[PDB]
RNA sequence: CGACGUCGCUUUUUGAUCCUUCGAUGUCGGCUCUUCCUAACCUAGCGCCGCAGAAGACGCUAAGGGUUGGAUUGUUCACCCACUGACAGGGAACGUGAGCUGGGUUUAGACCGUCGUGAGACAGGUUGGUUUUACCCUACUUAGCUGGAAAUUGCGAGAAAAAGAUUAUCCGUGCAAAGCGGACGUGGCGAGCGGUGGGUAGUACAUGGUACGCUCAUCACC
RNA sequence: UUAAUGAGAUUCCCUCUGUCCCGAGUUACUAUCUAGCGAAACGACAGUCAAGGGAACGGACUUGAAGGGCUAAGCGGGGA
RNA sequence: UACGUCCCUCUCCAAACGAGAGAACAUGCAUGGGCUGGCAUGAGCGGCAUGCUUCCCGGUGGGGCUCGCGUCCCGAGGCGCUGAACCUUGAGGCCUGAAACAUGCUCAGGGACAC
RNA sequence: GUGGGAUUGUGAAGGGAUCUCGCAGGUAUCGUGAGGGAAGUAUGGGGUAGUACGAGAGGAACUCCCAUGCCGUGCCUCUAGUUUCUGGGGUUUGUCGAACGGCAAGUGCCCCGAAGCCAUCGCACGGUGGUUCUCGGCUGAACGCCUCUAAGCCAGAAGCCAAUCCCAAGACCAGAUGCCCAC
RNA sequence: GCAAAGAUCUAACGGAGAUAUACUCAACAUGCAACGUUGGAUACUGGAGCGGGGAAGGAUUUCGUGCCAACGGCACUCGUA
């Protein structure tokens, strides 16, 4: 980043002070603007209410209108070192119109990428009930969807995954969970 | 998409008869002025004598001049807004109004476009688009007071153009990257028998000039090119559907309907904000920012002054063959099914 | 304009979608057959009834 | 229109010559593609006929834009069938073979006619007969980085700029006028104009995001 | 003169078709970028043009017109 | 010194490679749901009914084999649950802002110049 | 002056001298437009009109409308083409004990098939002023009269130049502007 | 340029051939790529076979242990070296 924002620069005490300036910045903004909305729109007229639709933050299914999604997220903090997911991939989707000969081989590389972006690991392997799933119809016939078991171990200290076949009967609404 | 209308046109053959025209749609959410600019003329051309900004500036506004603006110190016109609300600063913008006065012929207006406004989201960008605005008619002094009457405010497309009028579209073509002269310049194919290929051109110059000429068809870059594009009709200028929802509905249809096709425009979305319906095509891909200008060519053909009246605009699926117009026509084809009475069974229970 | 309905299929066919078709051997009350989809005029010229075919609106109106 | 005579132009025909090339400049035609000339077929204007009208002839400016599809033949040339506003003539190493093609011409196999005692011959006929290489420089087409006015240096000074104690010693208006109208004060402390941040009301704008009234606190100029 | 036979030479008809009108879309392997490895042909010196004269078709000569430097992918006008 | 710029990262209106348009904790990305569309009725079970459809209706087969006009079996196909089942954004369709989508992941961004 | 380095080839430590370089710009927008390129071009129908002219046979044209050919620049709403979304279905031989799921036949084969790309096989658009040549005239002498010419002037071609359109500061723009730094 | 003969994937052992960092720091954004054996998975040859034996020709290329300077047009912990 830029030479004003380096953490080894700024140092940890320095750097949170500007990230609190910034969001008290950003808040007082915020709540002002909500009190002059709640005044305008008590004090309109119902012809006029009625035809204002969804700014006075009063639309079901609509968000919040004074601030962005993540900025509402709660932090928890920090993960585990020790954690373990279960994910579904959509392979189809990344193996479209690719050589026949190669469907297979590439589809190892594609899972090894997508666990170790969200697990900042560059050490992935692949288990034996993971890699026979993938081959089971040859090179070509690849399955669409899988799902998988993601495990997070440490031995600086080093990090690596275990990613194993999760055996399913249909896919349909099945989402991301934390298991133990 | 496309339309049906009635011709009014003494001596054609489709005289009082119904057509289809196929017609393009643009999204025009309303620009703010930002700048006043004047230019003086010298024997080596237009010079420009200085700009007026406006006091307040938007953030869209203010992020065109970073590379990263999240991460940045964000200190754009800080110090020009402290110094033009104090007393020299009031000094300076009486100086060069005064300057423009006396010595401009040409009178233009920095603006700028609204993408919070435009909530598209496949259009990335958001730092705005700028532009300069050329005021015509009247005189300096007038030109120069609309100029200051029509300072940090919006301005609506209805206010430039009318229904029935045409206007140049000026834009870039789509890119095709580096492609053979075939397709590049259309010259012929060489016969099947040929060696070493037939997608070429055979002789590329004579013995002398001992050289290659810039008259011969070359392999390179072929589209992404800008064009002008004269003489394109406005067939209708549409309200936002947050105020009007009747948008694509007609004094011949009655059926209530908005000028999103089912599905909505493939790999666009949905247009949530004034609209302008053109006819015929134009330069450039979709979500790709374009600017109409006033005619130059003179208007006085009998098709560039005929009233247009539509009857019919086609809202159905762009998405395989279309075949329903609205939501309730496919739901009056098909009635209840499998889900819907899953639904309805889990509703009650 | 009005809108016409398939000749195999009987789905409304919309203006500026379509194609219609002259046979030889015309019939003189209706000269010209309407055809929302290349895959309808297909099953037309292998002389198959629409009776049969399920997602046809003969087919639905006889089981319903 | 023009005999008998007589003067000139051109190098898109064939002759005449033998200056360059024989330790090699790939050779007929077609296909593809660009450009040039005018001695003008069509398209734009004029003039004149032995031009009543219609259809035409003979000229002048003018080369900006056009000038086709097929049967026979390797053809160029030619001829015929159709369309058209018209189906003009030429140059570019008789444009163009590391662009193609290889039908013709012109090796070695073989047949016929005529000639020769014969081996063999024939700008006579016939049939079959390898078409090699670009990654270098330039030209052309697109595609990136980057200095530089003493065109890399000199310190070697030139504004399609303003007008004054020699551009200093205020600002605006006015004709490079005559005039006119304004400008924070007494070392700290007061006043004014502003940028931010809280407390509060209503309005405008396309309506989540900005402006404005009052009040308080700070930071700057004066 | 001849039935049968012929990777022999020639003309016409039916069927068929991207041979053509007139081109468009897709696939594998290349070209293209990277890691490892790694040549040849050729090489006086070099390499922007117009006209002139000249061994009668110049990159160098005369008089004019251009020309900031370094690079990637192609191309087949010239390097007689 | 400071403002900042580039590389790593993410997206595709750009793209042989460079270059471009963008984003910088963002409905940004992932998965699911709904829509829009494609094909054409899934596996399984069953034949006067703990089967299907309403709130009463429907319910095969050319032939063949056993045991006593009956009752169990073999049989291509047909009917019902069933416009069902599956697919739907990826070189990159829509909906979280007209009326009638939800969850999960980010926890001081790293590096080099500017110097 | 200040700050960095370095001197000739034979061992180490201190000093001195000399030499070279740096000492002000960086980053992000909006524009100007010298120069270069350069494009639109033809035919038919209606009406004029069975009119003008002509004994008769015969037989036009301009303003103004409506179409089309060639060329050019784009576009994908419709129609058509294309499928390795091997999407859905069907079907042959082999094969996993059978059903299910499939797999092999370098995409087994057949039908339908979105998105994208694409067709004179689809759809859209293709302007304005000057200066002249050939020639026709005005006013006019030389030359008594006369005469478009000697001085002067008017009207004037698909020609030529500019506008519109494309690239554009090695055309070195003392054009304007946002922010930081130096003075 | 090293493109005919369809093709490899995974875990564990072995090996110097790795998880190889000056500050900061939780891990990614700072040690990549590549190898032999065994167990699984997926394919090919398809009996006119990259099956099992002979003649001509070759003459130790056969076998075990070790080793990796040169050679096996990339690589090697492997080898007809
Ligand atoms: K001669
Ligand atoms: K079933
Ligand atoms: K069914
Ligand atoms: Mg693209
Ligand atoms: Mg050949
Ligand atoms: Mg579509
Ligand atoms: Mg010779
Ligand atoms: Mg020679
Ligand atoms: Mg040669
Ligand atoms: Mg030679
Ligand atoms: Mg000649
Ligand atoms: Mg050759
Ligand atoms: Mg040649
Ligand atoms: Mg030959
Ligand atoms: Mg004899
Ligand atoms: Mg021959
Ligand atoms: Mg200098
Ligand atoms: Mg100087
Ligand atoms: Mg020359
Ligand atoms: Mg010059
Ligand atoms: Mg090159
Ligand atoms: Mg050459
Ligand atoms: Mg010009
Ligand atoms: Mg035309
Ligand atoms: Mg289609
Ligand atoms: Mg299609
Ligand atoms: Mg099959
Ligand atoms: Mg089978
Ligand atoms: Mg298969
Ligand atoms: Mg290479
Ligand atoms: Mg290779
Ligand atoms: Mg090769
Ligand atoms: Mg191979
Ligand atoms: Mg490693
Ligand atoms: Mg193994
Ligand atoms: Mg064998
Ligand atoms: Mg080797
Ligand atoms: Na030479
Ligand atoms: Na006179
Ligand atoms: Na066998």
């Amino acid at each position: 980043t830029r030479a004003g924002m380096k953490g080894k620069v700024l140092g940890k005490e320095k750097k949170a002070a500007i990230i609190d300036a910034r969001k008290k910045a950003a808040e007082s903004r915020k709540n002002r603007d909500d009190k002059r909305w709640k005044r305008v729109l008590a004090n309109m007229d119902e012809e006029k209410r009625k035809k204002f639709h969804g700014v006075g933050n009063t639309a079901k299914n609509s968000r919040v209108r004074g601030a962005t999604r993540a900025s509402l997220l709660k932090r928890t903090g920090r993960k585990p070192d020790a954690v373990s997911m279960e994910a579904t991939i959509h392979l189809s989707k990344l193996l479209k119109k690719k050589t026949f000969s190669k469907r297979a081989p590439l589809a190892i590389k594609r899972i090894k990428a997508f666990v170790g972006r969200l697990m900042k690991t560059k050490d992935n392997r692949i288990d034996a009930s993971l890699n026979t799933y993938i081959w089971h119809k040859g090179v070509k016939g690849v399955p669409g969807r899988v799902r998988v078991l993601i495990q997070r171990k440490s031995e600086h200290k080093h990090f690596y995954t275990v990613i194993s076949n999760v055996p399913v009967a249909s896919f349909k609404g099945l989402t991301t969970k934390t298991v133990e | 998409t496309h339309i049906v209308r009635d011709v009014d046109r003494p001596g054609s053959k489709v005289n009082k008869k119904e057509v289809v025209e196929p017609v393009t749609i643009l999204e025009a959410p309303p620009m703010v002025i930002v700048g006043i600019v004047g230019y003086r003329q010298t024997p080596v051309g237009l010079k420009t004598i200085g700009t007026v900004w406006a006091h307040h500036t938007s953030v869209e506004f203010r992020r065109r001049y970073y590379k990263n603006w999240k991460q940045s110190a964000q200190l754009a016109f800080s110090r020009q807004k402290q110094f033009a609300n104090t007393k020299e600063g009031k000094v300076a913008e009486a100086r060069t109004l005064n300057a423009f006065a006396k010595k401009a012929s040409v009178i233009r207006v920095i603006a700028h476009t609204q993408l919070r406004k435009l909530r598209n989201h496949r259009v990335g960008v958001k730092k705005a688009h700028v532009q300069e605005i050329q005021v015509n008619g009247g005189s300096v002094a007038a030109k120069i007071a609309l100029a200051k009457s029509l300072l940090e405010k919006e301005v609506r497309v209805d206010s430039v153009f009318q229904q029935s009028e045409a206007c140049d579209v000026c834009s870039v073509t789509k890119g095709h990257g580096t492609e053979g002269v075939v397709k590049r310049w259309g010259v012929a194919c060489l016969p099947r028998k040929t060696h070493r290929g037939l997608r070429k051109v055979a002789c590329i110059g004579a013995w002398h000039p001992a050289r290659v000429m810039y008259t011969v068809a070359r392999a390179g870059q072929h589209g992404y090119h800008h064009r002008t594009q004269l003489n394109k009709k406005i067939y209708q200028i549409g309200r936002s559907v947050a105020v009007e929802p009747n948008q694509a509905t007609t004094t011949y249809d009655l059926t209530a309907k908005t000028i999103t096709p089912m599905g909505g425009f493939v790999g666009y979305g949905t247009v949530r904000n004034d609209y302008v319906m053109l006819k015929g095509s134009v330069s450039g891909p979709r979500r790709r920012v374009m600017t109409l200008r006033r005619p130059m060519a003179p208007q006085t053909s009998r098709q560039l002054k005929e009233k247009i009246v539509l009857k019919f605009i086609d809202t159905s699926s762009k998405i395989g063959h279309g075949r329903f117009q609205t939501k309730k026509e496919k739901n009056q084809w098909f009635g209840p099914l499998k889900k819907d009475r899953i639904r309805r069974e889990e509703r009650l229970r | 304009m009005r809108t016409i309905e398939c000749e195999f299929s009987h789905f409304a066919v919309h203006p500026g979608h379509g194609r219609r078709y002259v046979p030889f051997a015309f019939l003189s009350t209706k000269p010209v057959l309407t055809f929302s989809r290349p895959k309808c005029f297909a099953l037309y010229m292998r002389k198959k009834n629409p009776r049969f075919i399920p997602w046809t609106r003969t087919y639905r109106r006889i089981h319903r």
